[PDB]
């Protein structure tokens, strides 16, 4: 994979959808805003001032926290706190569920 | 390496027996009340999952130790192991050969003047089986690291051997599953001589009738004179009572043991429905019981050996128990399916000469055996299929090959069941090799 | 001496167990799903009527051979045999008294 | 049931398997429990892709 | 208590790279400890019984 | 399985002998008419590429089985192996040193008066050879699968053994081919002294002339006084008939035997001189024959190990026949090529003493040997490259080195072949290391 | 990775596919005209046949 | 082999997070007009140095 250094700027939690921004000579990361398309997924807790890395790779699927109950095949978007939630507005869809998840459980997703 | 483990880890108590005992008053738990150390027994009665180090009484600084290690050498044998037929070190294909009876001829010594040297081909049929299983049981044993868990070499080695035995267990478990697979396979193909029964669970009466059907059947399969029925090759065969093996799907056994007062209730041996084996469900629908000969199983061992390898970087060994097998069904043997609920009127038509060789202008009588479940008469539609010349077959199975047939022929025995709006064609099939001869011909008479 | 034989020759399947197994989902056939070589077993589970020559894996040019021939010495005795009274080499008529 | 541990988990984990029976007005939670010891490794990480 | 291992299909091509593959055994344990400790006090008035 | 395979799978039948016989009248095929099973022999006896199942003549159910397996063991050999120079266990570089003759000077004490201690360098040439081949043979043995193909340990073991033997054969074949590679290589580099001939494979005159040239050349190669014309180092040397080896091929052999030796009364007057062998031809276009000294080959063994390893999971052996060797050619050895194809006027220019190390501000004499295959004068043009200026060759190979160099120098000699629009250049080269000259100055007059 | 798909209506090899959902398992059918497809069939798949999607 | 990030010679000075587009000779240069953006750099690079950034 291709790794690079990035700094959290707002208490990154594991399995949350992440977004990024241009910071002080470094890419800064945080939980993705509600109703959008995320760029990266957390797989480690990284606090507000903590420095970490990002492992680049065209992953087939992500495992993220379900922000609500999810049915197999549901199109997903970002929700509160960077969780993944069911939707129906194409422009905010970043992937879809291949398995059932209850709120708070991990849900595997396939990118689109 | 844990720092907080509860004794209740993973335990949903329905009630607290300690509480129940001290709150008893001459009622339930009364006899536990005098038990001087019941509280201790109640606390660790089920044992503990994680051995939280316990300090010794009298001297707190001393640690209570493990006084005994129990290696549970438990085996898991294949319940159907007895059907293993041995092994085949070299080769792959098995050729079964089954000869059959010859029709009696009347002792007419006058006819014998000219019929010496008359040819009479024997009713010989064959069946082939081939090595089809080939898997292995990969198992890592992290040697050296394990030496920190055991104090004695006896325990150490015992443990290691149990891992190896676990491998062997898994092999046996899978064999069991593959043998069930063969049953369901043979069944899915309609090759069992099916018997229509009524689902026993729907009524004690149905259940009782089921047993009678099995008993009648069991007897039929062992009649010394043989009967052709009961096997998909339609060959005359018998069976010995000890050769029968009734396979019970599930709880059905128990259901019969208790509900069938007049049969199961006074038996536990070969004499009653043959030998009885029990499985954990056919999971294929229909089948509730299967009755087969001990020779029905063509299980042969082709390869059984464990290869090993030592990693030098990591101190461990990998074990590779290799298992290659020939797993099949010996059509020729008696085999009955007890299928509950809805079944086909006709399960399968059997054309007797599966492999025929007929000359250009020659003939071959075929025989069809219609394996019907409804015990009603059925009509067989004989037809040639494929080939070059339009040659055909009579309405009774007599194949007649043209004097110039140049292609392989297919002979079919079709039984139309259902209705004319959705006919169902149960078809028996046979093939014919054509033999050249350069016989003269054209037209006759 | 055949050039085209199907393994389904003379077999009216009620269902295709291979299909059934791969289309199972924790229900019937569940325990077959882990069986690493179930497809092979399912294909020739009942044996075959005509021994279509099979080539050896690893070296295609080699031919798998028949490693075992089974002669089925099966008898069919007369269930009433026990009533045979012996034999009479000479003569024809028996006089019971 | 696939547990995934973060790249910086420092504490003992409890894994639960809860089956809710009864009704939504008085749910009954039958729970299977397991524990996980966390093994340090200093693996690199942060975010991916 | 050790337990069974899943069958793997004999694919000799995969075997090119999967030698030394790790497969942990399904080993579980259970612990038990001395928990009963009582006694049966009994007086026998010797001599008087004579 | 291959299903519908035809007997004609690899057949390009030219006239169908079955029908040729069938319809033969006065034609010679009539002799086969009396045969009873000619059709079967004609149909199959040519050989069967794919084993198709054949049922028994009498019992269609039975399968005819193979009663004989033949393991056709074959051994291949490298005919050029005899030119191997042995084995070198340790080290790597092979150094070959050759001291050439000198040049006569004229006696004259007037010059001698001053030049008493002047130094005169020996004409020493040096070649180096390196290990070139490090490849290996890789063979997988899948023992347990082979066990299903064979039904006898004799055949099984013979078969496996054969495979290992095939590995060694592989090595023999390639070693042979590599030595041929050295010939075609050396040839492709223009390093053989080219002799023009005219296709022995033609008229008897072409053959005859070839023979003449061969014998004549051999004579020249062994003349007592030696010669420079047969070397790529262009050194004065000599070889013996016992060293000479003629490579050629079978075609030539047959031509010589039939059109010449068969008629000769004194065979020794037309046969080839020196040792003569036969190979399967050369790949280089136009190359008909090669005649070299036995020391032309510089082949040495570096490693011959066969490693063996077991894959416990895949159940197989990997054989690794590591064959390391030095494959090279001596340019001091005599070597000529007989070429029937069209060739360059000059195939190679050899230049100077080669490795030179002229001191800054110094001077050195280079020279050239033009391999004028087409017998023309060929003016030699000289050039110096790598330095700035004040360094140059007079045109007679005399290099004057400037008062300061730097860069390592290369001198060149060349011959223009073709036209001014097709200026092919044959170029010889030599390198010069510059020794520092500590003489001072900077600006002068 | 991969996941189970239930097909939907006569999938043909090499054709462009699109996903949907119904009872549970993701349904696969040929992609509609003039859009972006999700998967490529590698083999023919019957109407209600379960199969895998090799991601 | 769908790469999520590339290493491209910088056609100028590039800061971390800068959106990149094609420049002279196919080099990567900073931009600001969506359409020309093919990737965002994850590291600072000087003209002539490789810069590695995610596509998107």
């Amino acid at each position: 994979m291709v790794s690079f250094t990035a700094r959290a700027k707002s208490n990154v939690m594991a399995y949350r959808l992440l977004a990024y921004s241009q910071g002080d000579d470094i890419i800064e990361i945080s939980h993705a805003a509600e109703n959008t398309i995320p760029d990266y997924v957390a797989v480690k807790d990284v606090d507000k001032g903590d420095l970490t890395q990002v492992n680049m790779y065209p992953l087939a699927a992500w495992q993220v926290i379900a922000g609500s109950d999810i049915k197999v095949g549901d199109n997903l978007t970002t929700g509160k706190d960077g969780t993944a939630v069911p939707t129906d507005d194409p422009s905010t869809v970043f992937g879809y569920a291949v398995e059932e998840a209850q709120e708070g459980q991990l849900v595997t997703l396939v990118i689109s | 390496t844990f720092n907080d483990v509860k004794t209740s880890l993973g335990i949903t108590e329905s009630y607290d027996i300690v509480n129940a005992i001290r709150n008893s008053q001459g009622d339930n738990f009364k006899s536990y009340v005098p038990l001087a150390t019941a509280n201790n027994v109640a606390e660790v009665g089920a044992g503990i999952l994680i051995n939280q180090t316990v300090q010794n009484d009298f001297i707190t600084s001393l640690v209570d130790r493990i006084g005994l290690v129990v290696i549970r050498q438990v085996s898991l044998n294949n319940p159907l192991k007895k059907f293993k037929k041995g092994q085949i070190p070299l080769g792959r294909t098995i050729e079964e050969i089954y000869t059959d009876i010859t029709k009696e001829k009347q002792y007419d010594a006058e006819e014998a003047e000219q019929k010496v040297f008359e040819r009479e081909m024997p009713n010989v049929k064959t069946l082939f089986h081939e090595r089809n299983r080939q898997g292995f049981y990969h198992q890592t044993i992290q040697d050296d690291s394990l030496k920190t868990a055991f104090v004695s070499w006896g325990n150490f080695e015992s443990f290691v051997s149990s891992i190896i035995n676990a491998i062997y267990n898994s092999a046996e478990v899978d064999e069991y599953e593959y043998m069930k697979l063969l049953v369901d396979n043979y069944y899915s193909k309609g090759l069992f001589t099916t018997v229509k029964i009524d689902e026993p669970t729907s009524s004690t009466g149905a259940l009782t009738e089921f047993v009678k059907k099995m008993r009648a059947t069991a007897r039929k399969l062992t009649l010394p004179q043989g009967s052709r029925d009961w096997n998909s090759m339609a060959v005359r065969t018998r069976s010995y009572m000890e050769d029968l093996h009734l396979i019970i799907d599930a709880d059905l056994e128990a259901e019969l043991d208790v509900d069938v007062l007049a049969k199961a209730f006074n038996m536990n041996r070969t004499d009653f429905l043959g030998n009885v084996t029990v499985i954990d469900g056919f999971a294929s629908t229909g089948l509730e019981a299967v009755l087969v000969d001990k020779d029905w199983f063509m299980v042969y061992d082709n390869l059984h050996k464990m290869e090993t390898v030592r990693n030098p970087r990591g101190l461990y060994w990998n074990y590779y128990y290799h298992v290659w097998q020939t797993l099949s069904v010996s059509r020729f043997a008696n085999a009955v399916a007890f299928v509950s609920g809805d079944v086909p009127a006709v399960t399968q038509v059997i054309v007797s000469p599966n492999i025929a060789a007929v000359k250009q202008g020659g003939q071959q009588q075929f025989t069809a055996y219609v394996r019907a479940t409804n015990a009603k008469d059925h009509k067989v539609v004989w037809s040639v299929e494929g080939g070059s010349t339009g040659t055909a077959i009579t309405g009774d199975g007599l194949l007649s090959v043209s004097g110039n047939e140049d292609n392989q022929l297919t002979v079919k025995a079709t039984v139309d069941i259902g209705t004319e709006d959705k006919p169902k064609l149960v078809v028996g099939e046979a093939v014919v090799s054509i033999r050249p001869n350069n016989a003269s011909g054209g037209a006759q008479a």
